[PDB]
């Protein structure tokens, strides 16, 4: 056991299929495991393959080719809750696990009715920041870091209003610079042409 | 910036004509603090009138509570009369009779 | 428990006309006044029976001497505020300090100032800085943040001293502050303007004053264009409020001291 | 069944300090493991205990010792912390070692930061920002935002409390924190989070919103000498009320 | 090559007399011990020199940890067996695992358990199931066969992992395992005709008698193949001679691809 | 900073005393403390700001007057011996602010007696260095003695060749009691000046030990045959020998 | 509150490190002060602590522990000039100070070359001098025999420090210091 | 089931009188594994006898080899004395070249 390789990141779309590959070059082979690791939490056993072929377990099936030295983990009908890291591990001839680095799996949500807008949030009596929220864009849109050092722009985040059964993307930008305005907060990003900028006061 | 008083006139309990009760004038949201309040019965000022001390809101305005014992009749008109620097003349606010 | 708080207010009026005092200081536990002082009487006095019964005379004697000093502090600070603003006439100066004891055991503290009833300075105890609303406030802020040790003292009072006093007043007046009187809730229906029906959800008799009322359509989504009445003091230590909609089956929902109520409209 | 219990969840240490992570399992397992997870690498084993009565080196044992105190418990001791031991540590267990098919069961993990001195430790400032009226009018939905800024190390847990009860529906907190000054190695952090509610809910004046951040920092033993307040473990929160 | 095999044995005893170990485990390549471990020394150490010289100390360190674990799992299993049989006193539990690499290139593989020196459970890696001799064994079978993944693991180890170790050990010990020392065959009398071979390696030797050119089965008396003490084996095979008619008796010996005949 | 008077004072039982304290710091709070051996400062009266005063721990026997923002007086109504103490006036910027410290005045050492007849100035005598010490160490120690005075109201200084000295000097902090059994015992104080042997052997060098004694004022009336024991300097001197 | 406690006296060697503890039991706590008072003089401010930590002002640092209700004042590289009383004060919840009774700090000097001896002076007085600071001096067991406590002088220009005690009487010099435990080599001319 | 040991005594080489040789006792097929084996010179137990380690068979029985160096003389008799749970009094087998 000296080498496991899997991709660093993968991005797919809600509802699609995605296939995570693991290629091991090890001395001996007593089985290949898949673990799931949601962000900030503990890994959990997903599957085990020791002989060639393909085992299904719900939306997840895992494949093994002992001769070719590779396995893949197949996720069908992707849901937002499959956004985790997927860790690959191989038992070598001496029953020692060999861990791959993991694959972080990002899921783009299927946004039904895009209404992209940049809103200005009410100031807080207890802060000197002004806070802009870019919201309701389609998953195609990327949010890029600030160019100015005194403006801070967080990356895209997906929220789910369970009751309304509704999903939106959003990013936040803030600053205490005098110049800072929402109409300019996300200039360094490629945003939709139709983006609503409500008139200020 | 000056803020003119909000004036609310209501009874302590759901009003029944002819049943003993308490009439309330809650004056709130005003600034500055100097304010005059009286309770009227058919236009004349009532004399046995309780009231709270001046009180402070988190938003820097002030509020007071003025109350008196009364028996609501169909003939009697009650009201609350309030003066403040934001007012040209006193404002007399009538009791809506829990309508 | 539920959420409790302790707050002290100060008012300073320059050039008070006729009866209005130059300085008032009042303290509250929740919505109950507990202590009062002003520049006319020049005495710190109790405003709640359970404060008088549980605090020895020397406590009132000792805080009278402090408030007499704080009266003088305020008079002067107001004078330099007007000078900074090049204001003549009668203006006001307010201070709010206090703390909250949360249901889940966490705590907050606030220390705020205001000039002519508007936000002037705001202390941030978790960063030990003063937030200023204009260039005049920025001048006073710089002096205050120069004194490192006083900023540390302010934080310690808001997180430790204040919360200890609040826990003490809670016990002193527990039969008042921790009681619960449930709301009397009724629904009224009435046709108002030709074709418009107004549904009114009225509550009264409850204490503590914090209550939640809302209207729901077909059991799931809240209805829009709800109108809310203020939570008014009834004069007997209890409170009233309401909520109304116009117009399927509707229902009023009331929540108060961990008890949910539902009033279905016929 | 409690699974694999490890403690502490967070820890700040000064170079050369001692510490001990605990691990228990009530699954009646015989094999127990201590891993360390580091960015860009796969889990590396530190020590393992193949059954009650024996322990052995793993891949990276230098700077650690262990103790299989009984069948249930297997603790990991660092005796002179180093900045390179800054990592997230996981405890695991399996029924037997050498079964081939037997899977690993992990504990919740322990996040450790080792600093040369504690002058860099900062609790977060917390501020809540109320929804945009343009947004409420346009989309019939209201989005509050909570910003936690200037903290260090990244030992924070942010939550949202609506009418006194914690909530999770309609929330999005960042999965990683913004470095405020991305070039510097010791840069402080910022973390944002949104709660989106219906405009009807926002417009009830009796509704109360609070975001609260739990910071894990120093404790009584830690020697503090700076001019600012000592950055202890603490809760920093900010609130808002509905507007009609 | 000739047929070579690798097997590993475990013995557990529930109530061992003083000083006798509770757990032992030896591995063999062909007739040669290669490894040992027991509940007293608590260490896995080689039993052959060419093993010692080719496996680094980290290997002995790793398998010592494993075997300390397997010793305990073996105690637990024997406890469960003895209680289900309602058996008092001292009883034994045994396991054998291993594989054969054949001359033509095919392989075999076996795993089976014993209780009081009798078959208990035998694994069949084609049908992927366990054979049960009695009802204590039946209950264990039902529990083992549930874990389908664990059966698949045994199949892969016997067919791949074991054969790969065997090839590796065959190279380390090749000067020993693959040499030939052909045998020294003689005849004498005692009345019977004895055919006595000695000094041969490997120990696989075939010795039959032949009357006038026809093989005998019932008349022939076969001796065991025995260690001499020097790395070589000796065997014999007698026959009883007819006192009334004469016959052409000839000893046949077969060993390592060389057949030889001794006329009398 | 903060100024109070007088540094010393003797009082016959029943007399009146007023202690003055003034501060040019624009401070609002002022305090009157007394310091007795074996216990911490005890507050007598305080003034949280101009226009108010209130009592402290030990107010009996005194009253105070906050005359203006700068001045705060302590009046002894009818002096008793138990009012013998060292008195400290202090001010702060405001009482309420928890961080602000006290600024103290120099102190008022005040001694109260039933009969002024036991008040005695000191007798001062200088002692020339031992010839054995000069040879054994090449340093020369001369010692000053002030004895039989009452009350303990002294300050000792050494003056060489007309200018006061500090190097080479030790004076005892507390004097000793000459009749330790009695309440009203008299006091003895001592002090050392050590200099080079060559300095002592130069006769152009004049050494003077000086004791300032704080006794009776001109207002006290004195009827005894012996001289009125007023505030005064008492000295003794020596010249370099060989 | 009620009690504030600090040791009555403390003695240490110049150049060393001494730590002065103040433990307090009070109702409420709005700060803790350390004041310095040289004998004869008035107190002066040194240190204020209200939150947990240590604060250093040159050679002096002060430490507060809130859960344990104690502070200490710590002095590094003791000089003789640090002989003084150290008063510790706590503001209670009513902003009244509670004062501890003070700690008197004595600093023994490290004497390079001991030379114990007992000389006699004229113009009736016996001087004990040049001994090591380990020596402690007993008082006088007599009605008219007066013995003073030991005193340190520092000749600044020759950079030399010295101990000395004095005894005198009205009515005897070799037996002057017989109450005390003197060095066995004390030179009597 | 108990299985009783099969004892075989033989020499390493075909013994020529006076020539040095090795005398083997080979105990096999027994179960369980506790066993006592001795080599006899004219009935006396040989002091220094070496032996191999307990060995395993595919039929779950055990085997052992006990051996000693010696020189066969015409007047000397050699035996093997085995003791087992399946044996009442020890069994003895004489070497009969
Ligand atoms: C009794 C008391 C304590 C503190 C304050 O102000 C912070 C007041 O103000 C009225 C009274
Ligand atoms: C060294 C070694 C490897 C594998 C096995 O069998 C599982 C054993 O058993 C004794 C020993």
């Amino acid at each position: 056991g000296q080498n496991i390789d899997q991709p660093t990141e993968m991005t797919a779309t809600e509802g699609a299929i995605v296939q995570i590959n693991c290629t091991y070059q090890t001395s001996g082979f007593n089985g290949l495991f898949w673990y799931q690791q949601h962000a900030g939490e503990a890994p959990t056993f997903l599957s085990y393959n020791v002989l060639d072929g393909l085992e299904e377990k719900g939306r997840f099936s895992s494949f093994l080719s002992r001769s070719k030295g590779y396995s893949y983990l197949l996720l069908k009908e992707l849901q937002m809750k499959d956004s985790a890291s997927y860790l690959c591990a191989v038992k070598d001839s001496n029953y020692q696990l060999i861990w791959g680095a993991g694959t972080k799996l990002i899921i783009k949500p299927d946004i039904q009715n895009p209404d992209p807008a940049v809103y200005q949030l009410r100031d807080s009596k207890s802060s000197d920041k002004s806070v802009c929220l870019f919201t309701d864009f389609d998953s195609q849109t990327n949010v890029s870091q600030s160019k100015d050092s005194d403006v801070y722009i967080t990356d895209k985040c997906v929220l789910d209003m369970r009751s309304m059964d509704f999903k939106s993307n959003s990013a936040v930008a803030w600053s205490n610079k005098s110049d800072f305005a929402c109409a300019n907060a996300f200039n360094n990003s490629i945003i939709p042409e139709d983006t609503f900028f409500p008139s200020p006061e | 910036i000056q803020r003119t008083p909000k004036i609310q006139v209501y009874s302590r309990h759901p009003a029944e004509n002819g049943k003993s009760n308490f009439l309330n004038c809650y004056v709130s949201g005003f600034h500055p603090s100097d304010i005059e309040v009286d309770l009227l019965k058919n236009g004349e000022r009532i004399e046995k009138v309780e009231h709270s001390d001046l009180s402070f809101s988190k938003d820097w305005s002030f509020y007071l509570l003025y109350y008196t014992e009364f028996t609501p009749t169909e003939k009697d008109e009650y009201a609350c009369r309030v003066n403040h620097v934001t007012l040209s003349q006193p404002k007399i606010v009538k009791w809506d009779r829990d309508m | 428990m539920r959420t409790h708080s302790l707050r002290y207010f100060r008012l300073g009026v320059s050039d008070p006309i006729h009866g209005v005092p130059e300085f008032i200081s009042v303290g509250y536990v929740d919505s109950h006044p507990i202590t009062t002082y002003d520049s006319v009487t020049r005495q710190k006095e109790p405003r709640a029976p359970w404060m008088a019964e549980n605090l020895a005379p020397d406590h009132w004697e000792r805080y009278t001497q402090l408030l007499r000093g704080w009266q003088q502090m305020f008079k002067v600070e107001l004078k330099r505020l007007q000078r900074h603003y090049n204001h003549s006439g009668s203006h006001t100066y307010q201070r709010m300090i206090g703390c909250e004891l949360l249901e889940d055991g966490s705590t907050t503290g606030f220390l705020q100032y205001a000039y002519d009833g508007q936000d002037f300075l705001i202390f941030n105890k978790d960063t030990l800085s003063w937030l200023a609303v204009d260039n005049v406030a920025h001048t006073i802020k710089q002096a205050w943040e120069a004194n490192q040790h006083e900023l540390l003292y302010q934080k310690n009072w808001l997180e430790e001293e204040c919360i200890a006093w609040l826990k003490r007043f809670l016990e002193y007046g527990k039969d008042t502050l921790q009681r619960t009187e449930p709301p009397l809730v009724r629904v009224n229906r009435k046709e108002t303007f030709p074709g418009v029906t107004a549904l009114f959800c009225k509550a009264h008799g409850f204490y503590p004053p914090e209550i939640y009322m809302t209207w729901m359509k077909n059991g799931e989504e809240i209805v829009q264009e709800i109108d809310y009445g203020d939570i008014l003091p009834s004069g007997d230590g209890t409170y009233q409020a309401w909520a109304s909609i116009e117009l399927n089956l509707y229902s009023c929902h009331v929540e108060h001291s961990g008890v949910h109520m539902v009033l279905q409209v016929p | 069944n409690a699974g694999v219990t490890q403690t502490p969840k967070f820890q700040v240490l000064k170079t050369g300090q001692s510490m001990t992570l605990q691990c228990a399992q009530d699954m009646n397992h015989n094999s127990m493991y201590w891993y360390r997870q580091d960015p860009g690498m796969g889990l590396r084993l530190i020590y393992y205990s193949a059954s009650e009565g024996t322990t052995d080196k793993g891949e990276v044992p230098n700077g650690y010792n262990v103790s299989r105190l009984n069948k249930r418990e297997f603790s990991l001791r660092l005796e002179s912390a180093a900045p390179s031991q800054t990592s997230v540590y996981f405890c695991a267990s399996s029924v037997w070692t050498g079964e081939g098919s037997g899977e690993l069961f992990f504990g919740e993990g322990s996040r450790l930061t080792v600093l040369e001195d504690l002058k860099n430790v900062f609790p977060p400032e917390v501020a809540v920002f109320e929804p945009s009226e343009a947004e409420i009018s346009h989309t019939q939905k209201a989005t509050l935002v909570c910003l936690a800024t200037g903290f260090y190390p990244d030992h924070v847990e942010l939550s949202w409390w609506v009418n006194g009860k914690e909530v999770h529906s309609g929330v999005c907190t960042d999965p990683q924190p913004l470095k405020e000054q991305p070039a510097l190695n010791d840069s402080r952090y910022a973390l944002s989070s949104r709660l989106r509610v219906s405009a009807t809910f926002w417009q009830n004046p009796r509704n109360h919103f609070r975001c609260q951040v739990q910071f894990y920092g120093l404790s009584e033993n830690d020697e503090w000498t700076q001019d600012r307040a000592k950055p202890v473990t603490q809760i920093v929160s900010a609130e808002a009320w509905g507007r009609a």
